[PDB]
């Protein structure tokens, strides 16, 4: 029994998804209702591997919305994360992925300190951030879009928007040793964390977001933005490939022009239809097959029996683990999403 | 806070202390009157009714801990609608509606209010309440299992009994909303913990998730 803990993009989506599920009363509500709503199991998932093993899962709705962060409700955001984790334990779920912003909030607000929730001690070995697999699929996506478009990755410039992050730091180590990328551009908010990542890698230049975009052939977005920014194609190079692995999209508009190739990053595709309705709402290109990579990690751990906090913390991913999880990802039927054409 | 500094705190604690001890009192008699209605467990109900009496004594001791004057006059109109709906339902012999008001609606309301209270409360009061909460959680289990064994006959009346009383609870928290803030409790957090405790009851009793969402939702809240 694996678990997928998740949330929505916007109040608008919560309105629509509520009415799609048939609850007309829920869609009427403002931010206040969602700030006091409890977590629900809203979907039961059965998945078949390519080896033939069958596993079963559940999807937990946390009722977090990124609006709560802009509205400085850090109090509420934290409750939603802890109630959802507590909820999944009470139901005896053996390993759960913290999808989207739930893993962010957990680290950013030192929620390892508050592990007593309702008097039930949270067994951290029952949860994963899913970030290891996300970092792998993003690296495999950069490699794969390089060949599709006739780009030689080893002499190309790649910017990592969120490079000091959990996923961003891992992508940089893989793009450094495993793919021998030409140049590495590092972008973030904090300066101390960027300085040590340059010291660890022994390479890469640090630039702001305004200065890094025009100099990048590949742009990899892995930043924890609540909102998402508006980028004009005139600022970018031609050709430009944008891999947008953020939730919600770090691109607040569909960036389209001559030489601009946008790939929805961090997504994987299974070879067998999946029994569910949840990825339908998430605007997946093919919702019965595709899903987010961090959700796929929970399935992977469950296929293998690695009941543990495989991805945890921040800056702890290694290449050895990305390789391991990637082996298991291929072997069970999962493939990175490619450029649409 | 961090100081039960008076003239703000004592004004507000007066109403809250009156509400909690009355609910303890109102729960105490409530629990026994089911013993007529339910023959076999009549001795179990008295014990649990006793627990409410000391609970009330103990929260009276929280009145000893501070120079606080309670007022049952504001406190008893609070339970007026909740009381009358229990009074009438028992006269008609509707045990199934009766268990819902007390075993589920009132205890979840207690659970929620005590859990939110634990962190903010005065140090002496913290000790006394941390002990009371694990009793209330057993209280809830009494109705949970009875309705579980009698699910199919009780389901239709359980749905009906929820539609009339659950709205009261939404309204009740709004009357206390500004008082509970004075003591360091947020209105939003109280609603969340009531729903969690309440939805945990319903799910064990046997309701499916879809039912639970509609049912919890009653009231414009
Ligand atoms: C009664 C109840 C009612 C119920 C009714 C409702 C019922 C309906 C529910 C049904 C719903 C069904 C739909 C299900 C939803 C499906 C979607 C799934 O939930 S969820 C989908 C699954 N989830 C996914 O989608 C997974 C994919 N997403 C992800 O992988 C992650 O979210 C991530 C990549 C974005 C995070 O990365 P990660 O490494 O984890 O994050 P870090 O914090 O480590 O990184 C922080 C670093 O970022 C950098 N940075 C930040 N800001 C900026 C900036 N402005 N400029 C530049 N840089 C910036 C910054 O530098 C920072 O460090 P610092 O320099 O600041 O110190
Ligand atoms: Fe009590
Ligand atoms: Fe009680």
């Amino acid at each position: 029994m694996f678990g997928l803990i998740g949330h929505l993009t916007s109040l608008e989506q919560a309105r629509d998804v509520s009415r799609r599920m048939g609850y007309d009363e829920y869609a009427d509500q403002g931010l206040e209702f969602w700030s006091s709503a409890p977590p629900q199991i809203v979907d039961e998932i059965t998945v078949t591997s390519a080896t033939g093993k069958v596993i079963h899962g559940r999807y937990i709705e946390s009722c977090f919305l990124p609006e709560m962060l802009a509205a400085r409700r850090f109090k509420t955001a934290t409750r939603k994360v802890l109630n959802a984790m507590s909820h999944a334990q009470k139901h005896g779920i053996d390993i759960s992925a913290l999808g989207g912003f739930t893993s962010i909030i957990f680290e950013n607000f030192d929620l390892a300190s508050l592990r007593q929730v309702r008097d039930t001690t949270l067994e951290f070995e029952r949860f994963t951030t899913g970030n290891t697999h996300t970092a792998y699929v993003i690296c495999r996506q950069v490699e794969a879009a390089a060949k599709t478009l006739g780009i030689d990755i080893t002499q190309a410039t790649v910017a990592v928007v969120g490079a000091t992050g959990d996923i961003g730091s891992a992508v940089c180590r893989w793009l450094d040793l495993k793919l021998g990328v030409g140049d590495l551009i590092l972008t973030a908010r904090n300066q101390e964390r960027l300085d040590n990542l340059q010291a660890e890698l022994g390479r890469g230049k640090i630039l702001p977001l305004e200065a890094a975009l025009p100099e990048a052939d590949f742009i990899v977005w892995v930043a924890s933005m609540p909102q998402g920014v508006v980028i004009d194609p005139a600022t970018l190079k031609q050709p430009c490939v944008l891999i947008d692995g953020g939730y919600p999209k770090n691109l607040g508009s569909k960036v389209q022009g001559e030489g601009i190739y946008v790939l929805n990053g961090g997504v994987v595709e299974h070879c067998f239809d999946i029994d569910w309705q949840i990825m339908s709402a998430a605007e997946m290109a093919r919702p019965e097959r595709q899903m987010f990579a961090s959700f796929a990690e929970a399935m992977l751990l469950e296929f293998e029996g690695w009941h543990t906090n495989f991805s945890w913390g921040r800056n702890q991913i290694t290449i050895e683990k990305m390789e391991a999880i990637g082996e298991a990802s291929v072997r069970h039927g999962f493939q990175p999403l490619a450029l649409a054409i | 806070e961090l100081d039960f500094q008076s003239e703000s705190y004592k004004d507000a604690y007066s109403r809250i202390n009156a509400i909690v001890i009355e609910g303890e009192q109102e729960a105490f008699d409530n629990y026994n009157r089911l013993a007529e209605m339910l023959p076999d467990q009549r001795d179990e109900l008295h014990k649990l009714a006793k627990m409410e009496q000391r609970h009330m004594k103990g929260f009276m001791a929280c009145g000893k801990n501070l120079s606080v004057t309670p007022d049952m006059g504001f406190a008893q109109k609070f339970f007026e609608r909740l009381h009358e709906n229990f009074k009438a339902a028992a006269a008609e012999g509707k045990v199934v509606t009766c268990l819902l008001i007390q075993s589920l609606i009132i205890e979840c309301f207690a659970i929620a209010a005590y859990n939110i209270y634990i962190p903010v409360a005065d140090a002496f009061a913290r000790k006394i309440t941390e002990g009371v909460v694990r009793d209330e959680y057993l209280h809830r289990n009494f109705g949970e299992e009875w309705l579980k064994a009698n699910f199919d006959a009780s389901k239709a009346e359980l749905e009906e009994a929820n539609r009339q009383n659950l709205p009261l609870v939404w309204l009740m928290l709004n009357e206390v909303a500004d008082d509970a803030r004075e003591l360091g409790m947020e209105r939003e957090s109280l609603v969340e913990d009531f729903m969690i405790a309440y939805g945990e009851a319903l799910e064990n009793i046997g309701f499916t998730t879809r039912e639970i969402m509609r049912m919890s939702a009653y009231g414009l809240a």
